[PDB]
């Protein structure tokens, strides 16, 4: 339990060694160092969890040093470990270890092997800092390190400028989110005088007994930072474009590390959102709208990685809906299940891409079940877990807990949104599955993570529970009949979505090509393909005036404004030099003019 | 006691580099290295023997060391030096950057290297004298003395690729700006001295005696306006800023001269030391104007740096934006914001030193500085693009480097004082990330759009890599453990803040 700092020391050592290797080591040694650092972090996490469960679920604290000490401003370098932190750390370390083994198989024969492994190790270390920090400033350190590693891993193939533009957009949107998080940090320190989470939940109701406006603003900017990092409304436009990295990069970003940070923000500071119910309802509304828009965008998407990204978007929207209905344990359980099956789906998608030896749209391939049976099985069970297939998959249990918490708290519009989102989720998931794996054919270091995520995306993942008792508040329990009919309705919605997908895309696409060519079909598909015009709006509202102001100011107008007196001095000197014409008669005339001027001035002023 | 030696050792060292050129051309670099090592060792010895961590605030004046010698007794002028935590921090930073500058021009075997080294050491001695003097005439003397070597270095030893007329034009613009601002500061100094003379009857230029000067409202405004014109030209503060990119563009190729005089925050130190304690009420009334000038400077530097096709001008406008951050910090009146300003100044000096050294090494490799002529340089250079990526990460306010601690403590104190300027400056931090990414992706990432960037380039030397990694280590240690730097300057910041907020 005292080795809580080893979970960051080992990935930091791996990142430093792999950065200073500069590719001089062999690929075997670099892969061994990277995946061994992540595996050592996972083993230390396992020992920490064993000691945590053997100690009766007591919260552990390990201070290391004091970060800043300026008067009352005391920020410390302390790590904390409760059930939520243990769940986050175990998810990050295990899924990162599986992704690192897959990448050690996957990045073979590629340049920047050590660079990739160093960036992923720094990503793991920064996410561990994020999930282990006891104060908001240390968690901001992990937050911004996670954003930096996301930037460095998205634009991994730096030769293509489109990857660089994607990394630019990702880092700028996440930096706007981090600025909102900084806004919340400033407000919380100005109000309560501290940045420790327990100190917030201790002396927040005493300070905010009279006024609640500043706490409302703090929770609003916390929500803004959360949706900045979780790729939700209104800061979601970066994800689909920032697909540009390799497959393990997308798996790590979408499943394990990057987009769960906003959920960890909302769940960690749950008391402050509990005393501001309107902000929590706004979190739920934002999640519902995000999952609905993600489903409608994923329905018409033609790229497998892009529809997987919008599936991740809808899953994080479900998670934010669970947070907005005070279903915290359901949200963290959904984090576990969604991380498992989204990692499985992304690894299977990378296997599909490597089998097709090119990144193509889903309509190009078809009937790939005969070529790759194991990858087809992985994609099938990942789609079943994502579509909440009942009784076989853990995604059904996690989503059932989410809507049980939603309906048990009196939220009915969110219930309807969740049911429609589940129907659309099954629809787009098995639409993509049936397009990419059914039709007419045209064209040990990785099997183990695929098998582990194969097991964990089934009910074996639902057998694992997170130790969130005593950390997050308990959900209000639903009636047995209401829970039974909710499970029945969710399962019925799932199977009718499966049957509609089999009607619409497993056979010859007649009704799809019937509803496609119409002008409502063109406008709806154009709107949903371009993420409902959000990226276009942010290009026309934030990018284009920025470029216009840069082009208008590239000549430094203030420099010319302050250089104007130099031009005036030069012109005045040139004008005054005309009196030095060298004529003696003019000199005598000027002397007499000066005599007249001096005498007139003396007569006037006398 | 050691302060006169702390100032005279660079001057005697520069005279030695000029004189010992007869024994060899490779000699004056070693002499300059020895005397900057001695200056840095004296600064570190003052740090160790000062006991700055255990020192508590007692009010202005409170100096850890003090030296007095009469210079012009007719006007009551003394060579009067004094060191405390803030001045010692700036002296240590000056010594470190001087050692880095001496090492950065180690491969110059020019026929007149001795006068170049004298010129550099006289710049460093003038900067140290600015940081040490607590006499108004002596402070102004060093302030305008450190500009003639600056001018001659830019004009004669400047960028050899550019024409001589552009170098002379940029150097003359820089000298005219800095010396006219210094003259206005001298007029403010003289009017303050004469006001104290009419109020008291004693001729003096001492900072301690001029603190308790009874002035009417309006005269104090004019005096602080002159001080602010000087400290805003050399900060730079918009619109009084074009000399900085013009001089950075025409700076010497190695980039040492950038680190020697242009990169050290004498103006913000003067704002903390002279503008706020001498004129507290007038600075309190001028705080909104200075804070909005800092906001406008942050965004003007950001929009300037994004639109720059030159790397050196990009780093210059980065300096403009970060100095706008410091200017916002100084006029808050908060201890936390002042400590953040000190940390930000030190970290920004380190980061800009690393950026300028890497840009100079890149220009040695490729002989160009236009962003339309580089791209995809990551695959051709062994060490340079990753280190430049680290330093550009440092200048965007990334946690793990001291710049983040700087701007975040600045914004914490500012939000404790003024929230709207804080939120707009955080959007300025977003703009900082924007231009850092733009520079990184235009310089080292993509496909090469020139022939000179299509060939393999030689790796960096051992000394350049060693000093850049030393800067990396110092920036990382400042980001993770800024506590010794905070306890070093806790007493001086406390004295200045208490004098500012107890006299309004
Ligand atoms: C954020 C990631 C997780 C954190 C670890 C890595 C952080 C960055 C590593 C580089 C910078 C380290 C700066 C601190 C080094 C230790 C010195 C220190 O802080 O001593 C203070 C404390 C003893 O003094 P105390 O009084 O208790 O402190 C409170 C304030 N008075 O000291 C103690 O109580 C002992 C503390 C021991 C800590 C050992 C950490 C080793 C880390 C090795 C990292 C290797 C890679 C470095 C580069 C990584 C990439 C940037
Ligand atoms: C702390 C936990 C997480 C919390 C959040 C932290 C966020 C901020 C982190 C700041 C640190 C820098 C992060 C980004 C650095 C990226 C450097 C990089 O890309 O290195 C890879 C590169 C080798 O890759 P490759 O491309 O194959 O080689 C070049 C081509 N021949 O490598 C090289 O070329 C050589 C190495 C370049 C520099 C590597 C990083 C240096 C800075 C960290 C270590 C500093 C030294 C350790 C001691 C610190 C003080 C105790
Ligand atoms: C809707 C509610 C919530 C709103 C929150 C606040 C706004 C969030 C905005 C999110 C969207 C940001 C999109 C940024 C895209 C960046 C990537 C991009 O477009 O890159 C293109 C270009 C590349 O740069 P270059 O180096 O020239 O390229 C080499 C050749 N390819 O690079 C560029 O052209 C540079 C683009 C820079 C963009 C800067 C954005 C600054 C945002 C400031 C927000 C201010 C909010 C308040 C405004 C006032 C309100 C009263
Ligand atoms: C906050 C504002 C109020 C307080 C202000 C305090 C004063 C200090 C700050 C402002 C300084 C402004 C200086 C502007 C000129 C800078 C010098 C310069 O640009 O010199 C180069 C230029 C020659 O270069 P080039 O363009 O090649 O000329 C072609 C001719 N062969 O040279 C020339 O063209 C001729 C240069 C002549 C000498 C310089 C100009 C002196 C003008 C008076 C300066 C005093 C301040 C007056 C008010 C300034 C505006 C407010
Ligand atoms: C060749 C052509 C080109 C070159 C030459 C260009 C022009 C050069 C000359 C420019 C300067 C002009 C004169 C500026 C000083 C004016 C002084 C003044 O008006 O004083 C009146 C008053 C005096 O105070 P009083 O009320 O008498 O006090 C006793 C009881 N209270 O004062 C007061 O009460 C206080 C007044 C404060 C505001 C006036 C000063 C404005 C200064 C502007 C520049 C700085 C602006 C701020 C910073 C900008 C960014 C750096
Ligand atoms: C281009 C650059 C150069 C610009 C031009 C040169 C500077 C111009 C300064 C203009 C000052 C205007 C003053 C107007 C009022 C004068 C009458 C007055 O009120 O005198 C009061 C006082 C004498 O009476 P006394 O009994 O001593 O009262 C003590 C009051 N404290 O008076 C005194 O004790 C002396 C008062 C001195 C006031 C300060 C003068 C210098 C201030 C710094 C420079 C100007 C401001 C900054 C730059 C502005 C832009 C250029
Ligand atoms: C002015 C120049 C500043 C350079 C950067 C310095 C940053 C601070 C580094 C301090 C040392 C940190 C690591 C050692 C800590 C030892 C602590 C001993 C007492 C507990």
């Amino acid at each position: 339990m005292n080795m809580l700092a080893l979970t960051i020391i080992l990935p930091l050592i791996g990142f430093v060694l792999l950065a200073f290797s500069r590719g001089r080591w062999s690929e075997n040694v670099s892969a061994i160092v990277g995946v061994g650092s992540v595996g050592l972090a996972a083993l230390v996490t396992a020992f920490i969890g064993v000691d945590f469960f053997a100690n009766g679920e007591q919260t552990y604290s390990q201070p290391l040093w004091t970060w800043m000490s300026v008067g009352d401003f005391n920020i410390g370098f302390n790590l904390v470990l409760d059930g939520l932190s243990l769940t986050m750390l175990s998810v990050v370390t295990g899924v990162g270890f599986l992704i690192h083994m897959y990448a050690s198989w996957y990045m073979r024969g590629e340049e920047g092997y050590s660079r990739f492994f160093a960036y992923t190790n720094l990503f793991i270390a920064s996410m561990v800092v994020l999930v282990l920090a006891d104060n908001l400033l240390l968690m901001y350190l992990g937050w911004e390190g996670v954003g930096l590693c996301s930037y460095l891993l998205i634009g991994f193939y730096y030769t293509d400028p489109k990857n660089g533009a994607a990394a630019m957009k990702a880092f700028v949107v996440t930096r706007v989110g981090d600025v909102f998080l900084a806004f919340a940090l400033f407000i919380l320190y100005n109000e309560l005088g501290t940045l420790n989470f327990r100190e917030m939940v201790e002396l927040a109701p005493a300070h905010f007994a009279d006024g609640n406006n500043m706490l409302m603003w703090a929770t609003l900017m916390l929500l803004g930072g959360a949706v900045g990092k979780s790729a939700q409304l209104p800061l979601q436009t970066w994800l689909a474009d920032a697909m540009a990295g390799p497959t393990p990069v997308s798996a790590l970003i979408h499943a394990a590390t990057m987009v769960t940070a906003g959920v960890y923000l909302i769940a960690r500071t749950h008391g402050l959102f509990l005393m501001t119910p309107e902000v929590l309802h706004l979190v739920g509304i934002v999640g519902a709208v995000t999952l609905l828009l993600a489903g409608f965008a994923a329905l018409v998407q033609t790229d497998i990685k892009r529809v997987l990204a919008y599936s991740t978007m809808s899953q994080i929207g479900y998670m934010f809906l669970a947070l907005g209905v005070q279903a915290w344990d359901a949200a963290i359980f959904h984090l576990m299940t969604h991380a498992f099956f989204k990692a499985l789906l992304f690894l299977a998608s990378g296997s599909v891409i490597l089998a097709c030896h090119h990144e193509q749209n889903i309509f190009k391939m078809g009937g790939l079940r005969k070529s790759i049976p194991l990858v087809y099985l992985c994609f099938l069970v990942g789609g079943a877990a994502l579509s909440a297939l009942p009784l076989v998959t853990a995604g059904f249990f996690s989503k059932d807990e989410i809507l049980a918490g939603a309906m048990a708290n009196g939220h009915i519009n969110l219930m309807v949104a969740g049911l429609v989102g589940a129907f659309m989720t099954s629809l787009y998931t098995f639409r993509m599955i049936f397009i990419v794996f059914h039709g007419k054919e045209q064209i040990v270091t990785h099997s183990l993570p695929l098998i582990v995520l194969l097991i964990l995306s089934t009910f074996v993942g639902a057998l694992i529970v997170p130790p969130l008792q005593g950390v997050l508040p308990q959900t209000t329990e639903l009636a047995h009949g209401s829970m039974l009919t909710l499970e029945i309705t969710s399962g019925v919605v799932a199977v009718v979505g499966i049957l509609l997908a089999a009607w619409l895309w497993l056979g010859k696409r007649t009704l799809v090509t019937s509803i496609a060519n119409s002008a409502p079909g063109r406008l709806l598909s154009t709107w949903w393909y371009n993420a409902w015009g959000f990226d276009w709006l942010y290009d026309k509202v934030f990018v284009k005036p920025f470029l216009g102001i840069a082009w208008l100011l590239k000549r430094d107008p203030l420099n010319s404004m302050m250089n104007i007196p130099a031009v005036l001095s030069r012109f005045a000197g040139k004008g005054l030099l005309l009196s030095e014409n060298g004529y003696l008669r003019w000199y005598v005339a000027s002397m007499s003019i000066g005599a007249v001027v001096v005498l007139a001035l003396l007569m006037v002023l006398r | 006691m050691l302060l006169p030696w702390l100032i005279l050792i660079p001057f005697i060292g520069g005279f030695l580099c000029w004189q010992t050129e007869r024994f060899g051309v490779k000699v004056p670099r070693w002499i300059a290295l020895i005397t900057m090592g001695l200056t840095l060792a004296l600064s570190l010895q003052l740090w160790l023997q000062g006991g700055y961590s255990l020192t508590q605030s007692a009010g202005i004046p409170q100096w850890q060391s003090e030296f007095d010698m009469p210079w012009i007794p007719r006007f009551g002028i003394s060579i009067h030096l004094a060191i405390d935590g803030l001045s010692l921090l700036m002296v240590v930073l000056t010594g470190l950057l001087g050692v880095l500058a001496v090492l950065c021009s180690w491969k110059e075997i020019e026929k007149y290297q001795g006068f170049f080294h004298l010129n550099l050491m006289w710049i460093l001695g003038g900067v140290i004298g600015v940081f040490l003097a607590i006499d108004m005439f002596l402070f102004f003397f060093f302030w305008e003395m450190m500009l003639v070597p600056m001018y001659f270095l830019i004009a004669l030893w400047g960028h050899k690729a550019s024409d001589g007329k552009t170098r002379i034009t940029a150097a003359t613009k820089f000298f005219i700006y800095t010396q006219a601002s210094g003259l206005v500061m001298l007029i403010a100094i003289l009017a303050l001295v004469f006001v104290h003379y009419n109020a008291t009857g004693v001729w003096t230029f001492n900072y301690e005696e001029l603190l308790n000067t009874p002035m009417s409202s309006g005269v104090e405004y004019l005096l602080m306006l002159g001080f602010f014109i000087a400290f805003a030209v050399k900060m730079p503060v918009v619109p009084l800023h074009g000399w900085l990119p013009d001089a950075h563009s025409q700076a010497p190729t190695a980039g040492s001269v950038d680190l020697a005089g242009i990169l050290l925050k004498t103006a913000a130190y003067g704002l903390l030391r002279f503008s706020l304690p001498l004129f507290p009420n007038a600075s309190a009334e001028f705080a909104p104007i200075a804070m909005w000038l800092g906001v406008i400077g942050i965004f003007y530097g950001a929009w300037m740096a994004f639109a720059q096709t030159d790397i050196k001008r990009l780093i210059a406008y980065t300096s403009v934006s970060h100095m706008g951050f410091v200017l916002i910090a100084i006029y808050t009146g908060s201890q936390l914001a002042y400590q953040g300003a000190v940390i930000q100044m030190i970290a920004h000096g380190l980061s800009a030193a690393g950026l300028f050294i890497l840009c100079g090494q890149l220009y040695e490799r490729i002989h160009t500085r236009d962003m339309r002529m580089m791209g995809g340089l990551w695959s051709k250079m062994k060490w340079l693009p990753a280190l430049s990526l680290f330093f550009a990460v440092a200048t965007l306010g990334m946690p793990g480097t001291g710049n983040f601690v700087g701007e975040f403590m600045i914004l914490f104190g500012s939000f404790q004082v003024v929230p709207v300027i804080t939120v707009i400056s955080t959007f300025g931090l977003v703009f900082a990330s924007v231009y850092s990414l733009a520079m990184l992706h235009r310089a080292y990432f993509g496909k090469a759009k020139s022939q000179i960037a299509s060939q393999e380039l030689p790796g960096m030397s051992l000394r350049e890599l060693f000093m850049i990694l030393l800067l990396v280590v110092l920036l990382v240690l400042l980001g993770f453990y800024p506590q010794p730097i905070l306890d070093t300057s806790h007493s001086a910041i406390g004295n200045i803040q208490q004098w500012f907020v107890n006299s309004v």
